[PDB]
């Protein structure tokens, strides 16, 4: 953990006293990451997408951009994460909403045959697809390709 | 012997519809 | 024992749908290499494979054995690969359909379809919605025709009714423990949703593509020559040869009509030939042999259209010549029309229907990658709106307003909770059950909503 | 190399003539007609191979006392005898004869493939050298534009 | 030619009103503007 370059004496000092050490001097580190990790994350996506909300919806402070200076370090880890979506919501209002993707997910999405079927399914709606129930297909192309992709995944 | 009798059995399935 | 067998046949279910394209490339492989070998045969009523110093006759039967193997192996492989997506669309097409139009309640189906009338005994089972990814379903359309119509006559055909009885009598103080028999769940099982199922994947055409390369791959014992029919799956198969198939296939209909056209003008130089021009077709061989004339109607038209169109110079060169009188001029004419006609502008429409289609695909094209260029796809603001910011429609399309964010979004939605969604995320989804999407941004976006 | 070979023979300065092709852009407007598809144009080349083979086996299966190419009388040779031999006198006159494949067999007169022998060669005559080169000439036309 | 003709009629359809004759662009600035507009404020049918 020390050739990495990547924890400093501090950081190293402190993953060294928080391990077991139970007068064997042995760590079952699956447990060990299990239990300091699992949370870990979730509490880390949960900052992350909070402080993308704060820098999306109130840019030019700079007493902010200090704060995002340093926390970009965790905040790179969660990038491939996080989605955006831009609704609807209340009346006249462009809400922008975060939510998390899955890495099995975004694993079964960059697979040849479901690029393929988007392709497909772009070319013939902007060929022969209408204007008043484009998001009609657009969202049967969305089911049927979760559906594929859970498919793929069980397996 | 089918060279002749191709089109006859072609047109004698018509016959219900000119009975009609 | 039954779930060491169970947790066997699922990893070769699973195997045999991670490896469906592989063996179809194989099977497709074994067919070329079977009629690659199928060169190597002579006539002696006996038809033999005396070509090689053997190793060529033994291997043509293991390769045909190994070919229907592989064959069954891929039509078992579809089954678990591509059938679950195809009645998961027929399920839901038929669930959305009694939802939001009432098709077996208030809009009985008509005779012209058959998947209407075939779609009836599927809605009445225990497990309507086996792939549908949710069940409240049946609960959704009692509510909406409860009270319009029978509460009882809705459940009576849609299932559930003695059900629903004795789930609102178990509700009480009675209650048992259900037990479980091992090698006993054929009683378990639902016999007519699987029957349905059934109907369904025998109606499915890339199945009975696939039951009749199997059909011919059997046959191929019988005959070691049905084998040159799977060559006909680089064609309907793979879609490495579309874009030179597609230019035949695209108009079709107007090569069939100009095909029928052709025969029609054929027909009527045959009639005037017939009529005016007697002694001019005497196709005799070595002398004093008149026959293949035109003393026939039905002969002179087989004539015309077997040699005149293919002759590659009209008609007038199979023909005697016409240096007889009366006949001079007026036959000249004939041939001379019947060539400009018939092979000059009749298949230049054959060749300009062909030349065409590939300009029209072109175009298809060009225009879906100009669509996508410069607008977007969702809101479809423009390309100059966005090009303000250096490099702006790039991440609008990219980070804004991307369709695999949405798509990942609907997962989401879909496969997280009931209960525990937001207030933004229960209001799309009350929305996506009503299915009107008002909230996917028409022509705004957060860049048109701010400064 | 060639001009090296062409003093051991006089005949290899022939193949620097290729060099108006494969180096000068003078001949580029001409040639990416050409250029431009190319996998296109083999995939017709062996799918024309592939139809040809279809109807070789069919004529092998089929039609027997019809490929009699004897010269003089009573000389059978060049028949379907053999499924490579049929196939190559297919690939080899059939596509180049301008007429299909009825104009260079015998008369298809005979009962029980009066009309089975003529559906054979118009069929062969319409898919082989009627949309089968249309879409080579398709090919070449489109590039140009 | 007769494709090009076909093409350009669905073209002028489909960007421009028949009678007034303004521009998508304008009437796709309110959620399915132009095809509102079309069927609703100048249709042919209904001036027939
Ligand atoms: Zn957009
Ligand atoms: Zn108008």
């Amino acid at each position: 953990m020390e050739s990495h370059k990547h924890y400093t004496q501090s950081e190293t000092e402190f993953l060294l006293s928080c391990a077991e050490t139970d007068e064997n001097e042995t760590l079952d580190y699956e447990e060990f990451v299990k239990r300091f990790h699992e949370p870990a994350k979730d509490i880390g996506f949960n900052v992350a997408v909070l402080l993308t909300n704060l820098s999306e919806h109130m840019p030019n402070d700079t007493r902010l951009q200090t704060f995002l200076e340093l926390a970009e370090s965790v905040l790179n880890y969660f990038q491939p994460f996080l989605g955006r979506i831009e609704i609807m919501g209340s009346a006249k209002r462009i809400e922008r909403v975060y939510f998390e993707i899955s890495e099995s997910s975004r694993t079964q999405w960059e697979k040849p045959q479901v690029k393929e079927s988007k392709r497909q399914f772009i070319f013939d709606v902007v060929n022969e697809g209408g204007e008043k129930e484009k998001m009609e297909l657009f969202v049967n192309f969305c089911e049927d390709t979760i559906f594929e992709m859970q498919l793929a995944a069980q397996i | 012997m089918t060279v002749k009798d191709m089109v006859l059995a072609f047109f004698s399935s018509y016959w219900s519809v000119f009975v009609t | 024992f039954w779930k060491k067998i169970i947790a066997y046949q699922q990893k070769l279910l699973n195997y045999f749908a991670r490896n469906f394209y592989n063996m179809r490339m194989l099977a497709l492989f074994v067919a070329f290499a079977i009629n690659f070998i199928l060169l190597f045969y002579k006539v002696s009523v006996h038809y033999v494979l005396e070509e090689s110093s053997g190793y060529m006759e033994p291997t043509l039967r293991i390769l045909a054995i190994l070919h229907t193997i592989i064959s069954f192996f891929c039509i078992i492989g579809y089954y678990c690969l591509k059938v679950p997506l195809v009645i998961f669309k027929r399920e839901k097409e038929v669930a959305r359909k009694l939802e939001f139009d009432g098709l077996y309640i208030t809009e009985q189906p008509s005779e012209d379809d058959i998947k209407g009338q075939w779609d009836r005994l599927v809605i009445n089972t225990q497990s309507f919605p086996n792939n549908y990814w949710d069940k409240f379903v049946k609960r959704k359309v009692m509510d909406k025709y409860g009270e319009f119509y029978g509460r009882d006559r809705i459940s009576e055909l849609l299932g559930m009714d003695k059900a629903a009885l004795d789930f609102s009598d178990a509700r009480e103080k009675k209650k048992p423990k259900k037990d479980s028999s091992l090698s006993a769940v054929l009683n378990s099982i639902d016999v007519k949703y699987q029957m349905w199922k059934l109907g369904v994947v025998f109606t499915d055409n890339s199945f009975l593509y696939l039951a009749w390369y199997m059909t011919m791959s059997v046959l191929g014992h019988y005959n070691n020559f049905f084998f040159a029919a799977h060559l006909l799956d680089i064609a309907m198969g793979f879609k490495t040869l579309r874009t030179i198939l597609s230019s035949v296939t695209h108009n079709g209909k107007q090569l069939v009509l100009t095909v029928g056209l052709l025969a029609v003008v054929v027909y009527l130089y045959t009639v005037v030939a017939f009529n005016f021009f007697r002694k001019f077709y005497n196709k005799s061989e070595d002398g004093d042999t008149p026959d293949m004339k035109c003393d026939d109607m039905l002969t002179c038209y087989m004539f015309h259209m077997y040699v005149g169109v293919r002759a590659g110079g009209g008609i007038g060169d199979e023909i005697e010549d016409p240096a007889g009188d009366e006949y001079e001029i007026y036959r000249i004419i004939f041939d001379i029309t019947f060539f400009f006609f018939v092979i000059v502008i009749l298949l230049a429409i054959i060749q300009g229907l062909i030349i065409d289609a590939f300009g029209e695909l072109r175009d298809q094209q060009e225009q879906v990658k100009e669509d996508m260029e410069t607008k977007c796809f969702i809101c479809g603001i423009g390309n100059d709106y966005f090009d303000t910011v250096p490099h702006g429609f790039e991440t609008h399309t990219l980070q804004e307003h991307n369709l695999a964010n949405y798509l990942f979004f609907l997962m989401y939605l879909i496969n997280k909770d009931e209960t525990e969604h937001t207030g933004q995320e229960s209001y799309v989804w009350k929305m996506y059950q009503e299915r009107c999407w008002e909230f996917f941004p028409a022509g705004d976006c957060f860049r048109k909503q701010y400064e």
